[PDB]
């Protein structure tokens, strides 16, 4: 059991210090999925091809993985690595969030195609585009009607161009239930949004 | 009886150095390994260098390492501690430590001090010393009252404050200087006499400032 | 020059076994310790096996113990992992590591410089789902939206490239979600201005590793 | 008479620097203490476990790192018939009178997996008593097994006692074992160096180094120690010295002395003497290596036939005699 | 690294318990009853006490965490514990527990006191409101100058607690400059302690008596 | 810091394995006990060794720092807690104890109720008992209704170990009421919820 | 080897307790590790003291202070002395013994292979207390009688059905602290209806501590 902070956050220009309590190696991944670089392969040990803004230091049980100077390509979930009790370890992942100005989302509403029709089950796409932060509401209204339990977000990891976020909720009906309505309404409640943008289109 | 006299520790200038001196008495010196600690004001206890019985180990806090130099002196029974290009955050009460070991072991340094130091107070600034205005807290009536000096406007700290010469000890209270926005210290000294012994009994606060070498007398009275 | 190749993915059934390589290269191997470190869906790092310098001595992780084995093939520089009784907890993205030091084995996981791709592999005993494409157009002035949609595929993953790679800027992959019935839905637009909208062609490729399935569908509003 | 002599040189080479070097055997396979503790700006201390693998040092855990001890501590380790017990001990800086020992303990069932706590040998009988790390394995007396940890008087002018141990019969953690060792040939004005048991079938013995007073070099020892009453024990010399030769380290092999010996004090060419009988003169200009010699050759038993003839003919190298005997 | 709880409380004659964790080798607690005063060693080498030192206090070790052991505490024994050892092969302090002692509530003297004569003269009139013996340390002082919230301009002194009835004593100060203090005439210093039903607001009228 | 499992359930024949993690050590040491007074019984010391008269289907193994109690073929007379023993920094560390359940058909218990004989009312004291007897598995509801109204914070259970021929159980549950509070009140029922009983069984009497 | 740990009981609460662990059968019990392990009721095992061939002494973070673990070797004798006795100190006490190789240190419970019968230590003020035996009667098939044992201190008691020759059937329960401090243990027996009448049914009860041997008849009204 590694201790690491579930997250860290910090504008550009400025130091960053991350804590691994839990000697200390610390990988950075961008994307899940994606193979993570190691930053610092030691407590005091950097690899030829990475930046001298990273640094890293140990003072007891305790390892801090320093970034004079941040910028928009150091956008990753950070893990630390070590040795517990007898076995060996990686720390739960300190995701770099980067301060950055408040963005509005660009909603767009997709209807189900006419091929997907045809196989008996009708979603519609509710997609968000280019915003910060990633605290935001998706709400469904077919025909004026609070839909709750029939609606699943994704939401992508921040960009590393100009740190915003994207968000895709889907409405899971059938065939049969599509047809029954005209008015498909996406009531989008975010931080920079004084009114809900509720994007709406018509069946026919 | 074992003693440890901390001298050389007052004010200094940022990107200067120290030569904090410790003497040591009651106690076989050349048997014993030494250390400094700090206290920044705000934050705790810290360590900051130590060296082993025979002066052949010494160790640093990642903050000094490379700036601090931790000597010793057995013949003279001193702990000579060097620190260079004095910064901000080097403020702080620094405190001779002595281990109950020869340091053989790391633990043996913070984990096995047996004897410690009055202190002294190390402030890091390009400022001025400046001298105390003591102003009186005149006494409101029940069965207790309370009277007191108020030592307003004084850089750098400490400040002692006593009441009739030494006479008075029981109910006197001495509050720790308020940092101001200006940069000067505000402490406050109240005393809680009887209601009855209110004009009757003279209560005259004896302030005395080592740094400014300022030393005020002032008479509180009632009214 | 260092570079660590992987083994096919897999989509073998639960409480069999798993066969892994990793085809080392650019570095003097049989003289560096090997590992391998597994990452599941949207969760953390886990160190599964570590395996010295002349395959003296191994060390398997806390959830594969009893079940996983290394092997290290040092005339072929390959690292085998075998690893029987699959379970759920076994699905995720799976890389192999190569500790910064020569001739040196301490266990701990602060020394690893060298990573490998990953390669992916699903516990499951369902039928390998083929993948629909969907094209999605929208009814905006200045900047539209195009894009593509895949619904009932299993199992992960499906590379989405526009153009056959020609086409990256401003192109955003969503990662799928567990719908109610069991199956995965990934999406991915791409923002293009309104005066494109007739003198350019976009095609949404998609492709399917487990079922081998590659068709272009052309999004058109 | 059957004699059987059968020598293979082989190379290991270490990518870790060694100030000192302790071999053992365990489970067949050859073993390495190194202390690589370099005086640089970032050079630190630490103590390795090694197992040579194939041609080359393999380093398993550093032992060092977990000992809050502040440097360069003493290392008595032991090998038993399945397991390794390792210590650190203090040392004795000008008046380091510690009236008690503080090692740690290392245990291991396989010699990587291991595992530590820090002991405490309060009122150690050795106070006083100088000492020199080594390696070790349990020697029996009276049905009983004791590890040992044995060091030296410093001066002597008063006629005695002057070589002493103690020893633990639980894995080293209780040194309350008192061994007497009387060594009635300690002249007036010498001084013993680099003291280690030597041990065989449950025979002790010792192999230590005699700085002379006259001449300023290091003399070889040996002595054959005879158990008297429980725990008392008289030594005696046992004599090698050679025509034109210098003593240097000494082993057994099928119950017979397996001796060392170079040229010269600088050791240019090394000799191994079978029971005083059968010669093998070791060349160390293999690996084509003109500045080379066998300074520090030393023994690691490995059967009462097979024992290795190790030493370092140039930094991050190993020159392995595979020696195997058997008079029949 | 050397973790220690930020606080713990008992009532006095209650046996408390600090603990201290992340080395395995020599402890040492170190009381300091306010920042900036030397440390006095309560207990060295684990275990070890000084003769100076009341039998109260006892060490223990076990494994890699350490307890103070302090049975039947007194009111000397508030202060700001430190814990003392090897984090690691590095020489390191613990963060601090402070040692509230659960005396009864008491309830604090309010004595407000007005800018002397001399004061007026400088320049500068600073209004001092005295709070005196309560427990515990959670006070409020809020101003109020002619029935008015003022903040920003006032600044606290707590002391030490009492090594004889466990108390404590605030010291707050109004800094105004002559001009401000002129303008305006009732004072009045609104006092929310726990131990106070309803705060004790203490008054005085500018040039009476 | 010893962690292994609080249950593990096997059917006859099986293979099981029990883990016990953590510990600086070079050996583990697994330790049998059938009943809670019961005491420990070796099964497997220093990793593997296998004292006398322990049968061969308990194998001894160890992973890093994990050891692995295994049962090849497991029978009903090995439903016991196993407990674990390592070494830590501090000392000897042990686990929580594996119960091991043995799992068979599901059983209906046999439901009876006893009243408080007259020798006990004269003392001042009431004892009903209700008694569950070899049924499976352990998870029952017994509520007490006196006079038809639920009775909480008077009763308590009891519950005897796992049977090591059948591989069931039995619970007593003792209403203790005053004896003025007992010639009251006339239906005394005690109604048995179970997984084995379709509809719960009421055992009542009327004194 | 057989282990014989006596002397330990109802002990005061703040006092001394020397338990003595009787070894027999032993060749060179000097060279063994010696250990005491505990377990309060309804709680785990948990380990007290060690003592190595050369006095290694080593005692439990709950104990240590107050314990002193010792052998005479001569006899073949282990023993305990234990101050200040809380109820934390309550439970049964066995004596363990280490295997003849040995472990990795002497304080480790990974190599014991003998234990002993186990001397019941109870830390209370409150006196001995006989129970009183109370029938539960029975009402064609199967039928089910027993006898509550109703008011005792410390917790053994024993209940023999039918003189030892009633085994089938019986299932003593183990005894509940009562809300007053006393226990209430409840031994029942299932019969057939058929043989109500013909046999007799006596309850064998059986306090040790305040010698009670209450023999009750259980029989329908
Ligand atoms: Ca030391
Ligand atoms: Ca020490």
């Amino acid at each position: 059991a590694l201790t690491q902070p579930s997250s860290v956050s910090a504008n550009p220009g400025e130091t960053v210090k991350i804590t691994c309590s839990g000697d200390y190696g610390w990988y950075q991944q961008k994307s899940p999925g994606s193979a993570p670089v190691t930053v610092i392969y030691e407590n005091n040990k950097r690899p030829s091809d990475i930046p001298s803004r990273f640094s890293g230091s140990k003072f007891g049980s305790t390892h801090t993985l320093t970034i004079t100077g941040v910028q928009a390509d150091d956008e990753a979930v950070y893990f630390c690595g070590s040795r517990d009790t007898n076995n060996g370890a990686f720390g739960a992942g300190t995701t770099l969030t980067v301060l950055r100005t408040v963005a509005a989302p660009s909603v767009f509403i997709f209807p189900p195609s006419d091929e997907q029709l045809k196989s008996g089950t009708a979603s519609v796409v509710c997609l968000l585009n280019n915003f910060y932060p990633r605290e935001a509401k998706v709400q469904w209204k077919v025909d004026n009607a609070l839909q709750s339990g029939n609606s699943q977000e994704s939401v992508t990891e921040q960009d590393s161009k100009d740190s915003t976020y994207s968000l895709s909720s889907t409405l899971t009906l059938s065939k049969a239930d599509y047809e029954k309505h005209k008015v498909y309404a996406c009531e989008v409640t975010h931080q920079g949004l004084s009114s809900p943008v509720t994007k709406s289109f018509n069946r026919g | 009886a074992v003693t440890l006299d901390e001298s050389g520790g007052g004010l200094q200038t940022p990107g200067g150095a120290l030569s904090l001196v410790c003497k040591a008495s009651g106690f076989d010196f050349s048997s014993y390994a030494m250390g400094w600690v700090r206290q920044a004001p705000g934050k705790g206890l810290e360590y900051v260098a130590g060296i082993r019985n025979d002066g052949s180990f010494t160790l640093y806090t990642p903050a000094v390492k490379g700036r601090a130099t931790i000597s010793r002196d057995n013949g003279q029974s001193t702990v000579r501690l060097q620190l260079n290009n004095l910064r901000a955050e080097d403020t702080a009460t620094y405190f001779c430590t002595k281990s109950a070991d020869d340091g053989g072991h790391y633990s043996d340094f913070s984990g096995e001090i047996d004897a410690w130091g009055h202190g002294t107070e190390v402030i890091v600034s390009s400022a001025s010393t400046k001298g105390p205005s003591v102003f009186p807290l005149a006494p409101t009536s029940g069965g207790t009252a309370a009277l007191g000096c108020l030592v307003k406007d004084y850089f750098p700290e400490p400040v002692t404050v006593s009441w009739n010469s030494g006479a008075l000890t029981s109910g006197v209270h001495t509050f720790p200087a308020v940092l101001q926005s200006s940069g000067l210290y505000s402490l406050s000294s109240v005393v809680t006499v009887p209601s009855s012994s209110l004009g009757t009994q003279t209560y005259i606060c004896n302030v005395n400032h080592k740094p400014s070498n300022t030393k005020v007398d002032k008479k509180v009275e009632p009214k | 020059a260092v570079t660590l190749d992987e083994s096919g993915g897999g989509l073998q059934t639960p409480g069999g076994t798993l066969s892994l390589v990793c085809k080392g290269s650019g570095f003097t191997f049989s003289s560096y310790e090997m590992q391998w470190v597994r990452q599941a869906p949207g969760k953390g790092l886990e160190w599964v096996a570590d395996i010295c310098i002349g395959g003296s001595y191994t060390g398997y992780g806390p959830a594969v113990k009893g079940r996983a084995t290394i092997s290290r093939d040092d005339g072929q520089s390959t690292v085998r992992l075998q690893l029987n009784n699959l379970r759920a907890e076994d699905t995720g993205t799976y890389y192999c590591a190569k500790t910064a030091r020569s001739d040196y084995c301490i266990t701990g996981l602060d020394d690893i410089d060298a990573w490998g791709h990953g390669t992916e592999v699903i516990v499951s005993s369902a039928s390998t789902k083929g993948p629909s494409v969907f094209p999605l157009a929208p009814s905006s002035g200045g900047t539209a939206a195009l894009g593509c949609l895949v619904k009932d595929y299993f199992p992960e993953p499906v590379t989405v490239s526009w153009n056959s790679g020609a086409l990256t800027s401003g192109v955003h992959t969503f990662p799928a979600v567990l719908q109610s019935s069991g199956l995965y839905s990934l999406s991915s637009v791409v923002t293009v201005p309104s005066s494109s909208l007739g003198t350019q062609t976009y095609i949404c490729n998609v492709n399917h590793k487990p079922s081998n399935t590659k068709v272009d569908k052309k999004v058109e509003p | 008479r059957h004699v059987f002599i059968r020598t293979e040189l082989s190379f290991i080479k270490n990518n870790v620097p060694c100030i000192r070097d302790m071999f053992f055997i365990y489970k067949r396979e050859l073993y390495n203490i190194c202390l690589d503790d370099l005086k640089g700006e970032e050079d630190e201390t630490h103590i390795y476990v090694q197992k040579k693998v194939k041609d080359s040092w393999i380093t398993l855990n550093d032992l060092f790192k977990e000992t809050d001890l502040t440097g360069r501590p003493h290392i008595f380790a032991y090998v038993d018939v399945e397991e390794i017990i390792i210590l650190l001990c203090e040392d004795e800086e000008f008046s380091n009178r510690k009236k008690d020992m503080t090692c740690h303990r290392f245990y291991s069932n396989d010699g990587k997996e291991y595992n530590n706590a820090e002991i405490t040998i309060s009122d150690y009988i050795l106070k006083d008593k100088l000492l020199s790390s080594y390696v070790s394995l349990p020697l029996k007396i009276e049905n009983r097994e004791y590890f040992l940890i044995c060091g030296v008087s410093p001066y002597k002018f008063k006629d005695d006692d002057d070589i002493l141990c103690m020893a633990s019969h639980d894995k080293g953690e209780t040194w309350g074992t008192k061994i007497v060792i009387k060594y009635d040939n300690y002249k007036l004005g010498v001084q013993y160096f680099f003291l280690r048991p030597y041990i065989s079938k449950n025979d002790l013995s010792f192999h230590f180094y005699v700085g002379d007073n006259i001449n300023n070099v290091k003399n070889v020892n040996f002595i054959e120690c005879t158990h008297e009453k429980d725990l008392e024990f008289v030594c005696s010399n046992r004599d090698f010295l050679k025509d034109n030769k210098v003593l240097q380290d000494v082993s057994t092999l099928n119950d017979e002395y397996i001796v060392s010996y170079g040229n010269d004090n600088n050791f240019a060419e090394c000799y191994i003497f079978f029971n005083n009988e059968n010669s093998i003169l070791i060349k160390p200009e293999k690996y084509g290596n003109t500045a080379a010699g066998c300074y520090g050759g030393t023994f690691v038993k490995i059967d009462e036939n097979r024992a290795l003839f190790i030493y370092s003919s140039s930094q991050g190298i190993y020159n392995i005699h595979t020696i195997y005997y058997a008079n029949y």
